[PDB]
């Protein structure tokens, strides 16, 4: 079995991988 | 300059791999398996001090930019300077329509 | 799962070629010898070892391209041997082949066949050879 | 030496336990045997017994002093030690966060107590068949070192594409269930540690390249 | 070059008792500023740093490597080639010199 | 909740650190003190691999618990 | 002559040990590095015997009640550790003491 | 209506007079031909586990280049005898040893010399404390004390 | 004649001088460490100013002294304290293994 | 506060990440680390725990 | 106000 399946990959972008930034002050574009 | 490239050299001949035992690790009872909170420690300071033998003229532009920036306004921002009556002459003799 | 021990397989063993030994150590009054010389042996016994747990894995650094594998047979009688490489097949010159791995994830399936009472038996190889 | 060495390992076992409390667990305090290598299953048979025919700690044993600075105490101890991590371990499941706290102490210590023992005098317990070897005991005198080390698993499938590998297991070395595939198709993988020791690493100027 | 250099290289290698030295061997085995670039000043023309000769030296891989190719570059080759080139360089002069 | 599959099978280390000396690792040169293979050969069963990386004593740090 | 020179290191000296157990075994045809290397381990003996007669001596006739001042002593270990390691030790650190 | 200095890392620099005494990480395996490694590693996958067979390789052609001292190895211009009949360097354990002395007995050198091994005299044990790289907070502490006692 | 207890039991730091003995027996040491201390800095500052990297032959002899003679006070315990003053960490070798994630290699 | 992800798994690091001296963009969990689930061509050498 | 080049400077004067 299981060769019939595919992969379906992880991919992360290097912007996602050093510099995300949280909170509800995440966006700057919020009243918060 | 010889210095400063012989130090270069120096710290580029040290091996990548350059942990350091701390002797604090007896209370973080390591189990062959954990990874050990203080192995980067010398490396840090290596790469530290490699990196800022290496961008040393950078900091200089840096500072010789800030220097001339601060010196050019002299006679604008520094009080005894503005207020001797020579430099006031002189920058109203510029102004003469 | 279970436990079983191999009956037709003992003693499979996987080591480095000769010739990579011979010219690394005789320069054959030509260039340079290497610097690394690391020269490697995997034995894996019959025995004491278990048929639902037939892979192994391990890594070899980019000169431990040529390997040669060695296979002893308890079955006295008359069997049939197969070796896959990548889904190649390589052919023996107690049995012995000449294997050429290639860059990256490598697979072999060395796989026996008693066909006098009809038992099979497999292992299975993955190999890395590092760029 | 050896009285102030089971003062420091009662402190060391005493400050290590302080999320495992397994030297304040209770076992039945009267099992004993000679070969560690059969321990659990030994105890089992034991338990049997008085299973159907129906005490202390370890810190108990400090202060009662029954460790003693011959090799009996010391073996009494590694007993004990191996003897309630077993037990912790086939009585937490398979990885929770108790299971593996039982299972980092039991490599602490036991490592700690083969080092000290090792370093006072005490124990607490072939090239013909290949050309290569045949070549190399010709060519050269082989200076030799051999040490033993358990080899790890992993879970290995195989898709339209490539094949697949699972991380590492953290199933201990004292865990005897015998297995439970969570799906068929899963090929049971084993891992070999690594050879080299003096492998050989680039200098520091090759990371610290300016870009 | 020198004699402890020579010994340490037949050393390295293990074929130092098939060299034997003459009388000769032994006895001889004993014995301005060109503003290059502009971030303080105002540069040079192009053609006259071309025309000075550079040596950096103490670097490893010189004095730039443009991101991509260091950021995909194999990590083993280039720790043979320290090996080779910082390390076994006195034995490898050596079996240039004797040895054939 | 998923299991992550990697194209490589992962890699086991025993010892982090290495006793850069020692004549277990580094061989030293001459050999001071002690057909067929040979009879200069020797071999040695450690009691584990802890012997080639470092490990503090039970002294030091019975002595940094105490404080 | 030839005369080997002294060995600058004990390294040195281990690897000259090395080279004359590898020549001896052909005395006839060597027959001339052997004599260098038997003058140098001569000097190297004789070198030895001197010192441990000398500092015999030294540990027996050093004094009755002196003793070296604190400060001075850490001076010292400072300015000898920077020295052994290519550091720089201002001027006004051991004029003045 | 002081004057803080660039860090001093003596731990990272070498011995400039004699470079035998740096610490194991930091020596070169080439002083003592050492470069080459001639490896053979022998594996086991029996039963659950792996007894791997670490050799080391000596050219066995070699005749009195690889083998134990002996007597019968040295002629008349030698006085070998007792010697033969009856370490040297540090390594890393040891190095380990020696700062957990000093760190628990200061200056008992006998204890330290017991702590680390019967192989280490008590004079090597002061040499390698002498050689010993000190922290960088009190060098700029002594040294500003200088300075501010010339100064005033 | 050659004793092999000799060429096993040498280092470049053996050879003590007179004045070393005489330093001892007539007391004060220090003058002789201070004074060897201030030749050494005043040759390093000569190595300096000509560009040259390696040491010369009497620093090594120069700093060998200075070493033996403060080894030999200590050890004679002829002082009252011993400053201690040691960073609690050294540097040390790590193992360097390579990944496992083939290279796709586009 | 800051999230970080390790560049082979999708799942984000804690308390610590090993920063890859070469690739300067790309940190790693410490189990991806202490189980060489990075690529081929780096070596353990090439990684820094912050 | 990095001390990168100072300890040069005063060694070389
Ligand atoms: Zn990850």
């Amino acid at each position: 079995m299981f060769e019939t399946m595919v992969a379906n990959p992880i991919k992360v972008s290097r912007l996602q991988s050093n510099g995300v930034l949280t909170g509800p002050a995440a966006n700057t574009k919020s009243i918060h | 300059s010889a210095r400063i490239s012989n130090r270069i050299n120096e710290l580029e001949r040290l091996p990548a791999n350059l942990g350091t035992y701390s002797l604090d690790d007896c209370l973080e009872f390591i189990t062959k398996d954990d990874l050990s909170s203080r192995m980067d420690t010398f490396k840090i300071k290596a790469l530290v001090e490699l990196k800022s033998l290496k961008l040393l003229t950078k900091q200089k532009s840096i500072r010789q930019k800030l220097i001339n920036n601060v010196a050019s306004q002299a006679h604008h921002n520094i009080p005894y300077l503005r207020d001797s009556p020579f430099t006031a002459a002189a920058q109203r003799s510029v102004q003469i329509r | 799962m279970e436990y079983k021990p191999y009956k037709l397989i003992q003693q499979i063993y996987i080591f480095s070629s000769k010739n990579l030994y011979s010219q690394a150590t005789k320069p054959l009054l030509g260039s340079r010898p290497s610097c690394n010389q690391n020269w490697v042996e995997y034995i894996f016994n019959g025995n004491e070892l278990s048929q639902n747990e037939n892979a192994f894995s391990f890594m070899l650094q980019p000169m431990q391209t040529f390997l040669t594998l060695q296979s002893h047979l308890t079955s006295s009688l008359k069997d049939t041997e197969t070796l896959l490489t990548i889904n190649k097949e390589p052919v023996k010159s107690t049995e012995i082949f000449d294997i050429r791995l290639s860059e990256g994830l490598n697979h072999l399936m060395f796989r026996c066949e008693d066909k006098i009472s009809h038992e099979t038996e497999f292992m299975n190889f993955w190999i890395n050879v590092l760029p | 030496k050896l009285v102030d060495f089971l003062v420091n390992v009662q402190s060391i076992l005493n400050a290590a336990s302080v999320k495992c409390h397994v030297v304040d667990e209770s076992f039945p305090a009267k099992f004993f045997e000679k070969n560690p290598d059969k321990i659990y299953e030994s105890y089992c048979k034991f338990i049997k017994n008085r299973s159907n025919s129906e005490l202390t700690t370890i810190n108990k044993r400090f202060e009662n002093g029954e460790y003693e600075p011959i090799q009996g105490g010391f073996y009494k101890l590694y007993h004990d030690i191996k003897l309630v991590c077993t037990i912790l371990i086939h009585f937490y499941p398979q990885g929770t966060r108790n299971y593996q706290l039982v299972d980092k102490f039991y490599k602490f210590s036991s490592e700690l107590l083969l080092r000290e023992c090792c370093r006072i005098g005490i124990a607490l317990t072939d090239d013909d068949a290949t050309e290569l070897d045949k070549i190399i005991s010709y060519d050269f005198i082989k200076i030799s070192m051999n040490y033993t080390v358990p080899i790890s698993q992993t879970y290995q499938i195989r898709t339209k594409d490539m094949d697949l590998f699972s991380s590492i297991i953290s199933k201990s070395n004292l865990d005897k269930r015998p297995h439970e595939l969570p799906n068929t198709n899963f090929k049971i993988n084993n891992v070999l540690p690594q050879t080299d020791i003096e492998n050989e690493a680039p200098r520091l100027g090759f990371v610290g390249a300016n870009t | 070059m020198g004699y402890y250099d020579v010994l340490a290289g037949l050393s390295a290698l293990e074929k130092s008792s098939q060299v034997v030295f003459s009388a000769t061997e032994l006895q001889q085995l004993t014995q301005k500023r060109v503003a290059v670039h502009g971030y303080l000043g105002g540069k040079v023309s192009l053609a006259d740093a071309a025309q000075v000769e550079y040596e950096v030296g103490h670097s490893l891989l010189g004095s730039y490597v443009p991101r991509q190719q260091l950021e995909a570059l194999s990590s083993v080759d280039f720790s043979h080639h320290f090996h080779r080139t910082l390390e076994c360089k006195a034995a490898l002069e050596t079996h240039d010199v004797f040895l054939a | 909740g998923e299991i992550l599959w990697f194209r490589g099978p992962s890699v086991i280390v025993n010892e982090r650190i290495i006793n850069s000396g020692d004549p277990h690792l580094s061989l030293p040169l001459n050999r001071w003190f002690t057909l067929e293979p040979d009879v200069e050969n020797e071999k040695e069963s450690l009691p584990g691999p802890f012997v080639l990386g470092l490990r503090p004593s039970a002294k030091f740090t019975a002595h940094r618990l105490s404080m | 002559e030839i005369t080997i020179p002294k060995p600058r290191s004990s390294a040195q000296l281990e690897q000259l040990l090395y080279r004359y157990r590898a020549i001896q075994n052909h005395p006839k045809e060597n027959k001339l590095e052997i004599k260098a290397i038997e003058d140098t381990f001569r000097n190297i003996s004789r070198d030895q015997d001197i010192y441990e007669t000398k500092l015999d001596t030294l540990r027996k006739s050093i004094d009755k009640g002196f003793q070296y001042d604190e400060d001075l002593l850490n001076k010292h270990l400072v300015a000898l550790q920077l020295l052994e390691k290519d550091t720089d030790v201002p001027d006004y650190f051991l004029d003045l003491p | 209506n002081v004057k803080k200095e660039f860090p001093v890392n003596l731990t990272i620099k070498k011995n400039v007079y004699d470079s035998a005494q740096d610490f194991n990480a930091l020596q070169d395996e080439s002083r003592n031909s050492r470069q080459i490694h001639k490896v053979y590693i022998c594996h086991t996958c029996g039963n659950e586990s792996i007894n791997v067979r670490y050799h080391n390789l000596r050219a066995r052609d070699t005749n009195l280049c690889s083998r134990c001292f002996q007597e019968g190895h040295f002629g008349a211009n030698f006085q070998s005898s007792d010697f033969i009949r009856l370490k040297k360097n540090w390594s890393d354990q040891e190095m380990l040893l020696l700062l957990e002395g000093i760190e628990m007995y200061e200056d008992q050198w006998e204890k330290i010399a017991d702590h680390v091994g019967g192989h280490k005299r008590v004079e090597d044990c002061i040499e390698k404390f002498l050689s010993l790289p000190i922290e960088d907070n009190y060098i700029r502490e002594v040294v500003g004390s200088t300075l501010n006692g010339k100064g005033g | 004649i050659i004793k092999l207890q000799n060429l096993y039991n040498w280092t470049p730091s053996n050879y003590i001088g007179d004045d070393e003995i005489e330093n001892f027996r007539n007391g004060t040491p220090d003058k002789l460490v201070s004074d060897s201390l201030l030749k050494l800095k005043r040759l390093r500052k000569e190595r300096i100013l000509n560009k040259v990297l390696k040491p010369t032959t009497e620093e090594r002899e120069l700093y060998f002294k200075v070493k033996r003679i403060l080894k030999e006070v200590i050890l004679a315990k002829k002082v009252s304290k011993v400053p201690i003053n040691n960073v609690r960490a050294f540097p040390v070798l790590q193992t360097n293994y390579n990944g496992s994630i083939p290279v796709v290699r586009a």
